RNA sequence: AGGGCUACACACGUGCUACAAUGGCGCAUACAAAGAGAAGCGACCUCGCGAGAGCAAGCGGACCUCAUAAAGUGCGUCGUAGUCCGGAUUGGAGUCUGCAACUCGACUCCAUGAAGUCGGAAUCGCUAGUAAUCGUGGAUCAGAAUGCCACGGUGAAUACGU
C-alpha cells in the first residue's frame, strides 16, 4: 500500500527525533491486527454470525472461521459450549491498507464511542479499540439492517511500552487522551 | 496474506494525505460528553414569540375595550 | 351551598377594576400582531400575573339567589332546578310554557 | 401509463390518481398537472411516456416517502429519549394531542385483556 | 394542534428566584409549584424542585432542555400495568 | 397555585360519522329557515394561503354580523382491492383566549397514514313532516360539542292479525 514507504519515510524520523532514542528501530511500528468481533451466541443457528461476517467484510475481506471456547467452564454464558469472535486478522498489505482510513473514514462513521482510555494500554502498549460499531469502509452488501457489533480492534506491536504504543496513529491527527 | 478473498482498493491504499476538504479526518464530540437528543434546544435557539404577519395595522398607544365602545 | 363561591364572586368585582383596566387591550399591544417589531418585551407582558384572577376566563359567576354550584344559566343568575322553583310560583317575566 | 409503477392506478381521472407516488396529496398533484400541460379530467391511459416525462419531472422535486418518515420517526424518538410527557407518551402509544384513553383501544394497544366485573 | 401564540414569556414567578440564584452559580432547590411555566437562558445551570401535585421533584436545567416545561419532566398520572387483576379478600 | 372527572387494561351504555358508489373525487352550479350577538359580536380598514388576523366606526338585530347552509344540481371519472370509501394517528408551519396551553384548550392547512367490507350473545325508537338523513342556529359559553335544545332542506315500510 501507500502507507507504510510514506511510515518509514516521514514517522519514523520524527519519532526518532522527539524521543531522542538510540537506533532508528527503537521506534514503535504496527504489528498484525486480530480483531475479534466477540459475537456470542448463535450455536445452530449462524445468523448472527452472517450478520457479524458482513461487518468485518467492510475492512478486511477474509473468512471468518467462528470461534468456540476450548473448554467450556469459564465465566460466560454456557448452553451447547458457545461460539463468541471471528478475527478477522489485518495483516501486511492488508494491515498497510488499514492503517490509513482509520481515523481519517473511521471516526467520521462513529458518531457515539467510549472507548480510548489513557491508562488502560499494557505490556507491550498493546490495545484494542472498543468503536462501539462497525466502522464501514464501501462494500457490496454490508447493509442487512442491524444492532450494536463494535469490536475489538486487537493492536499489536514491536512497541515496549505503554508511550510506544500510542505512538502508532499520530502522524493522524485524533484527540487522544493525556 | 490471503489476497483473492479482499474486496477492492480504490480509495483504501490511495492518499494516505488527504484534507478535511469535504469531510473531517477525526470529529469532536462524538465521545458523548453530554447524550446526543437529536433535537436543537427551541426558545434557547429561535424565538419565544412567533413570526408576526397577519392583522400589521399601525400600532395605537392607548387603552380600548371591547365592551367600552358603544 | 359553599361560601366559598359567594366569597369568589364578591372578590371578582374590585379586582377586575383594579388589574384589569389597565390591562384591557394589553396582551394585544404588547404580545400579539399588533406588537410587529414594536414592544415584544418580556419586561412589559410579566405584568398578566396580577389580572389573572380578574381574567374573563374566571367569570363562570354560578347563582347569584343562592351561591348554588354546577349547571348555571347567566340569563337568570340560576341553575335547572332553582330557574323552574321561581317559574312554578310565576316570579320570571315573560317566562311561560312553551308550545308549538 | 403509470409515472413509476409498482401502485399508480390504471386509468383515473389525473388529480385522484396521483395520490400514490407519495409527498403528493390531491392540492400538489392539482399545481403538477396545469404545470405539465395536463388537464386534470383526462384518465392516466390517454397518456404517452414523454407526457409521462413532463409530469414526472415536476412530481419528482418533493420529498420521497423513505425521508418523510424517518423524519417523523427521529421527531419521535428526540423526544421519547428527553422524557418529556411528548415522549412519555410515545413510549407507549397512548394519545399526545389531548385524545382520550376510555374506550377503543383495539387498533393502538391490541387484543381483549381480563376485567373483573 | 397548539401552540404558545404570539407573546413573550419569562415568568415573573421564576424571575426573582433566578436572579437571586444565578448570582452565586448554583444554591439550594428553588420551590416551585409553577410548573405552566417553560423554561428560557436564564434558567441554565440551576436545579428546580418542581411540585407535581404530590411532592417537588427536582429537575436540573442544561442547555437541551430550554425547548420544554417544567410539567413535562415531572409526572402527574399513573399507568396500571395489566398483568392480571386484583381478585380476592385477604383474612 | 398546581394536579384531577375526559385516567386506561378492558368490558359495558349511548350518540356521532363510516363501511359505500343513492357516493367520494376534480372542475362548474343552486335556493334556507329560524334565532343569536352591551365577559359579546362588529362594517370599513389593512395584513393573511384558504380560514383567519389585529384595528375600529358601530350594534340592539327585518338594518350590520355570525354565514361561505349543506345534502342536492351539471360533466368526466371510479368497482369490493380498506378503494375511487373512511379518514383517527403523527410530524411541521400560519392563526387564537389566557401568567400558563405537556398530560385536560381552539381554528386553519401540507404530507404520509391504521382501525372498520354493516357486527354471535346484545339492543331501541317509530303510525307520517313521524321514522330516516343532511346542514344551521342557540342555552351554557375565556378557549372546548360528538351531547342537549329549537329550526329549515330531502323524507319511508306498513298498521292484515292478537
Amino acid at each position: 500500500a501507500k502507507l507504510h514507504d510514506y511510515y518509514k519515510d516521514e514517522v519514523v524520523k520524527k519519532l526518532m527525533t522527539e524521543f531522542n532514542y538510540n537506533s532508528v528501530m527503537q521506534v514503535p511500528r504496527v504489528e498484525k491486527i486480530t480483531l475479534n468481533m466477540g459475537v456470542g451466541e448463535a450455536i445452530a443457528d449462524k445468523k448472527l454470525l452472517d450478520n457479524a461476517a458482513a461487518d468485518l467484510a467492510a475492512i478486511s475481506g477474509q473468512k471468518p472461521l467462528i470461534t468456540k471456547a476450548r473448554k467450556s467452564v469459564a465465566g460466560f454464558k454456557i448452553r451447547q459450549g458457545y461460539p463468541i469472535g471471528c478475527k478477522v486478522t489485518l495483516r501486511g498489505e492488508r494491515m498497510w491498507e488499514f492503517f490509513e482510513r482509520l481515523i481519517t473514514i473511521a471516526v467520521p462513521r462513529i458518531r457515539d464511542f467510549r472507548g480510548l482510555s489513557a491508562k488502560s494500554f499494557d505490556g507491550r502498549g498493546n490495545y484494542s479499540m472498543g468503536v462501539r460499531e462497525q466502522i464501514i469502509f464501501p462494500e457490496i452488501d454490508y447493509d442487512k439492517v442491524d444492532r450494536v457489533r463494535g469490536l475489538d480492534i486487537t493492536i499489536t506491536t514491536t512497541a515496549k511500552s505503554d508511550e510506544e504504543g500510542r505512538a502508532l496513529l499520530a502522524a493522524f491527527d485524533f484527540p487522544f487522551r493525556k | 496474506m490471503k489476497k483473492d478473498i479482499h474486496p477492492k482498493y480504490e480509495e483504501i491504499t490511495a492518499s494516505c494525505s488527504c484534507g478535511n476538504v469535504m469531510k473531517i479526518r477525526s470529529t469532536v464530540g462524538h465521545d458523548l460528553n453530554l447524550d446526543v437528543c437529536s433535537k436543537c434546544h427551541p426558545f434557547f435557539t429561535g424565538k419565544q414569540r412567533d413570526v408576526a404577519t397577519g392583522g400589521r395595522v399601525d400600532r395605537f398607544n392607548k387603552r380600548f375595550n371591547i365592551p367600552g365602545s358603544k | 351551598a359553599k361560601q366559598s363561591m359567594k366569597a369568589r364572586e364578591v372578590k371578582r368585582v374590585a379586582l377586575a377594576d383594579k388589574y384589569f383596566a389597565k390591562r384591557a387591550e394589553l396582551k394585544a399591544i404588547i404580545s400579539d400582531v399588533n406588537a410587529s417589531d414594536e414592544d415584544r418585551w418580556n419586561a412589559v407582558l410579566k405584568l398578566q400575573t396580577l389580572p389573572r384572577d380578574s381574567s374573563p376566563s374566571r367569570q363562570r359567576n354560578r347563582c347569584r339567589q343562592t351561591g348554588r354550584p354546577h349547571g348555571f344559566l347567566r340569563k337568570f343568575g340560576l341553575s335547572r332546578i332553582k330557574v323552574r322553583e321561581a317559574a312554578m310560583r310565576g316570579e320570571i317575566p315573560g317566562l311561560k310554557k312553551a308550545s308549538w | 401509463a403509470r409515472i413509476a409503477g409498482i401502485n399508480i392506478p390504471d386509468h383515473k381521472h389525473a388529480v385522484i390518481a396521483l395520490t400514490s407516488i407519495y409527498g403528493v396529496g390531491k392540492t400538489r398533484s392539482k399545481a403538477i398537472l396545469a404545470a405539465a400541460g395536463i388537464a386534470e379530467d383526462v384518465k392516466i391511459s390517454e397518456l404517452s411516456e414523454g407526457q409521462i416525462d413532463t409530469l414526472r419531472d415536476e412530481v419528482a422535486k418533493f420529498v420521497v416517502e423513505g425521508d418523510l418518515r424517518r423524519e417523523i420517526s427521529m421527531s419521535i424518538k428526540r423526544l421519547m429519549d428527553l422524557g418529556c410527557y411528548r415522549g412519555l407518551r410515545h413510549r407507549r402509544g397512548l394519545p399526545v394531542r389531548g385524545q382520550r384513553t376510555k374506550t377503543n383501544a383495539r387498533t393502538r394497544k391490541g387484543p381483549r385483556k381480563p376485567i373483573k366485573k | 394542534p397548539r401552540s404558545l401564540k404570539k407573546g413573550p414569556f419569562i415568568d415573573l414567578h421564576l424571575l426573582k428566584k433566578v436572579e437571586k440564584a444565578v448570582e452565586s452559580g448554583d444554591k439550594k432547590p428553588l420551590r416551585t409549584w409553577s410548573r405552566r411555566s417553560t423554561i428560557f437562558p436564564n434558567m441554565i445551570g440551576l436545579t428546580i424542585a418542581v411540585h407535581n401535585g404530590r411532592q417537588h421533584v427536582p429537575v436540573f436545567v442544561t442547555d437541551e432542555m430550554v425547548g420544554h416545561k417544567l410539567g413535562e419532566f415531572a409526572p402527574t398520572r399513573t399507568y396500571r400495568g395489566h398483568a392480571a387483576d386484583k381478585k380476592a379478600k385477604k383474612k
